Formats: structure tokens, sequence, C-alpha cells
């Protein structure tokens, strides 16, 4: 809006309907209130189920207490439990709630340290240069995508087992 | 006249398409002649890819999709026919399913030698 | 995610865009992007590197000694390379390997099976061993098999064919560090025949 960054780790911001006038139940937060919309996805109208423990925990009228409040994803749709991972409440103000599933921003490695603070990904244009050619001992630092200047590579499974396998085969030793 | 294949002379040898000289008695492609016609390899490619078909795409790009048991070099297998051959010389300063399954039993096997060379270095480290 | 991604001609999907419902299709395809067909034919045409010198003395020697012999006499060979080649599996690779996965070996030992079964033709053929090439191709055309050359060439040629890749290599549009893991497993192969001098 003022000209700050926004990628899409940061959230759109909330309308005014959703935020001063969304009633008193809803009051913006689930935490309050029986709310069992958010348990069920408009997409298919089934359950969405928890990564952690494989439940609902949707619970019964008769007792709201047995309820567990669950939260999607904003980049896989994943459900997951408030209780689990470690956090109070919902994720609506500021940036998109990244579940820690996903490939970090930013990860540290002590030996003084490297950052490594991604790619941020380039557009469909001829800047996104692609050359699949050598499976084992690439180096490739990451920033890689998975298939049935800024180098890329077209890794799978396997390649990503071998090197994996390779590396802590070497690293036991130590 | 002449041979590029052989850098010396030799008899006379003509084509329709791209017409060189080479041997006679000793053809460009590796088919013996011991013949109706002669085509060349660069011959070939040209008229099939280099005239007016797939001159961006790449024919290489789908070819890992179906070849088994090579992945380090592979650009140069595609080009084995855009280079004609060549005499003996020395430069005087040296004077996916069934290939899923095979991957999967390749792996396995590695696997299992790699507990073969786990057994032989706590072997040999005792 | 993006602002651009259809596999049809784009058009600012994030269907057919612009249109009716009563025209969707999801039917499977080939798929072609081509910028949205050259933005439909510009508006309809607007309205129309080398070894180390370690074992260097071989290729010396064997130049000037095939002009005559060829180092081959007998058509059936004894010398075949499909042994030397599973004794790397064996001998160097339970020895000389990190304790891993032997695909950096066993892989590129079939890669260079399968590069020796068609190399022949376009390169590593003497004028009279291209005359015996022809020879072999006749006598082996009578039953109409496939020419199969792992019985009947040795492994002396081997590490000429090891001479010869490496500017070949670079002939192609190939990054640099799978040169120098080409360059290091050849100084591994070097290393294992810097001994072994009966075979070759």
């Amino acid at each position: 809006s003022r000209g700050q960054y926004s990628d899409e780790n940061d959230k759109i911001p909330l309308t005014d309907r959703q935020l001063f006038n969304t009633s008193y139940g809803q009051s913006i937060t689930k935490l309050d209130s029986y709310n069992p919309d958010t348990h069920i996805d408009s997409n298919s109208g089934k359950f969405l189920i928890c990564y952690k423990c494989n439940q609902t925990r949707l619970g019964s009228w008769s007792h709201p207490e047995n309820s567990r409040l669950i939260m999607t994803c904003d980049y896989c749709q994943t459900p997951w439990h408030l209780d689990c991972v470690p956090r109070a409440s919902f994720k609506n103000l500021g940036s998109k709630w990244k579940c820690p599933l996903h490939s970090p921003t930013k990860v540290y490695k002590k030996i003084n340290y490297k950052v490594w603070k991604k790619q941020r990904l380039i557009n469909k244009k001829n800047q996104l240069y692609y050359e699949p050619l050598q499976k084992i001992g690439y180096q490739n630092n990451g920033n890689i995508q998975i298939i049935p200047d800024f180098k890329i590579t077209q890794i799978d499974e396997n390649s990503i087992k071998y090197d994996f396998f390779d590396k802590i085969y070497k690293s036991k030793m130590v | 006249d002449f041979c590029s294949a052989c850098n010396q002379s030799g008899s006379f040898l003509c084509c329709d398409t791209c017409p060189k000289s080479f041997h006679f008695l000793c053809l460009d492609p590796p088919i013996d002649p011991n013949k109706g016609d002669w085509h060349c390899n660069e011959c070939k490619f040209k008229i099939f890819i280099n005239n007016s078909m797939a001159t961006l795409k790449k024919i290489e790009s789908n070819f890992i999709k179906q070849n088994n048991n090579v992945k380090i070099f592979a650009k140069l297998l595609f080009n084995i026919d855009s280079h004609n051959p060549k005499q003996f010389q020395l430069p005087n300063y040296i004077k996916t399913q069934i290939d899923e399954n095979s991957i999967k039993y390749d792996f396995f096997d590695k696997i299992y030698k790699s507990k073969m060379v786990q057994k032989r270095k706590l072997f040999q480290f005792q | 995610g993006g602002r651009c991604l259809a596999f049809h001609g784009p058009l600012m999907y994030e269907h057919y865009q612009g249109w009716k419902s009563s025209w969707d299709e999801w039917v499977g395809y080939d798929r072609i992007r081509a910028y949205n067909e050259e933005n439909i034919a510009m508006k309809k045409r607007l309205a129309n590197l080398q070894i180390p010198i370690k074992l260097k003395s071989v290729l010396v020697d064997d130049w000037e000694y095939v002009t005559k012999d060829k180092k081959i006499c007998r058509l059936p060979a004894d010398v075949t390379v499909e042994m030397v080649l599973n004794k790397y599996e064996h001998e160097v690779s339970q020895e000389l390997e990190s304790p891993g996965s032997q695909s950096q070996l066993s892989e590129y030992c079939a890669g260079l099976k399968l590069y020796f079964d068609k190399c022949l033709g376009n390169m590593l053929l003497y004028r009279l061993e291209r005359l015996q090439y022809d020879e072999l191709l006749k006598k082996s055309s009578k039953d109409q098999k496939p020419l199969v050359p792992i019985r009947i060439y040795g492994a002396i040629h081997l590490l000429r064919l090891i001479s010869v890749l490496p500017e070949l290599i670079s002939s192609t549009t190939m990054d640099l560090q799978s040169c120098q893991l080409l360059i290091k497993q050849t100084e591994d192969f070097l290393v294992w025949l810097l001994m072994h001098v009966d075979e070759y």
C-alpha cells in the first residue's frame, strides 16, 4: 500500500468486514464459541485431518471442551492442530501461517556461518534455465524442485535418497 | 578426390545430398559396403532435424525417459551423427515402470554392497 | 502461485478467462505455451583436461606399434573387457571407494559398456583395423545377428578410449564439475592400472 516489500510470505490484509463487524461469536477468532465450519473444507466437504495426530477432533456440542482447534496451511492446505505445534492462537494478521514442514527461508549451520536466504523463485521466461545432468555429488546447495546465473536441476526422489545415503555413510565414521 | 575421414586422397565417391568425397572401400556409416545408395550420418541428421523440424526443440530432452544405465554423459550421445569421423591422430604434447524396477533393484544391490563394505571395514579396523 | 501459468495461451491465470461458463474443457493432451501462439500471431498480422603424467608411455609405445601389427592377430581374441570390468566391483570398489554406494563405479562401467557397444564406425578405427572390422561385420552378417563387440575386442583400446574422451567431453554444453569427476575416476583408473601392467 505504501510501497513496502511483499512476497508470498506475507498474508493479505484482512478487510474491515472480517475484522470489525464480524459479529460476536466469530469475533475473527475460533478460540471462542463452537466453530465446526473451520474443521470442514469447502473444496470437498471432507474432514481436515491433522498431520501429527490423525484426528480432526471436532468433538460434540454437548462437550465443547473436547474440541481441538485446527487451522489450514497457507501453502499446501495441510491441517494442523494448535496443540501439536507449539502455538497459542491463530495467525490472521501479519505473514502467512507457514507450517513447519516446508523449506525455511534461512537456516544456520554453525561451524563463521552461512545464511542461504533461498532464491525466491524466477518467472517462466528465459531466465529460468534447467539442466538435469548429474544425480550423485552435484553439490547444488539446494533450490531444487521435484519432477516425476541461477542454476537448478531436475532432481527426483532417487537422487536425493542416493546423496543422503552417501553423505550419512561418509559421516558415520566421524 | 579426398577423404575427410581418411586424411588421404583415395578414389572418388559422391552423394546426392550434401556431396562430399570419401573412400569407396570404407563407407562413412559403420555399415560395411560388402549397395544402391550411400547416405552419410551428417547428411542423415541434416535431412532429418537440421532442415525444418525441431530446430529449437531438443530431441535429447525426452531421450532420458527410455534410456537406462547411462546418466553421466547423455548430451554427447545425441550428436553422434552430427560430426564426421576421422583417421587416427595424436597431438605431439601427449606423444518409467520397468526402469523404476531396474533402479530399485540397483539401489537394493547397492544397499547390500554397502552392508558388505561396512562388514569389511569393521573387520579390518579391529 | 505466480500470475502467468497456463498450459494453453495465457490469460493471466492464477479455464478460458474472459468467456462464459459453458466453454470449459478438461481433457488430457499435449500442452504448449508458445506465448499465446505468438500473441494470436501478432494479433492476426495486425488485423490482417589432459591425463596426468603417470604412465603415459603406453600410448607412445602403441602409436608406432599399430602401424603394421594393430596389437591383435587373432579374430577370436582371448582378451575380453568383461572380466576386467567385473573385477572392478570386487577389487577396487571394496578397497579404495569410500563406504557407501558403488553407483559411481558400477553405473560408469555400464555406461562404458553401452558406449563401447556403438563406438565402432565413428572413432578408434585404424585403416587396416577398419578393414578388420569390415570383415568381422561381413562374417557376422551370415546369421542376421547383431554385432556384439564384447567377445571379439580386447581391452588394449580402452586406454586410448579414455585418452580420447575428454576433448569431446567439452564439445557439448556441460558443467565443469562433471568433467572434474570424469578426470577423477580417470585418475582412479590409471591408479588401478599403474601396477597391473600384464593385461595392457
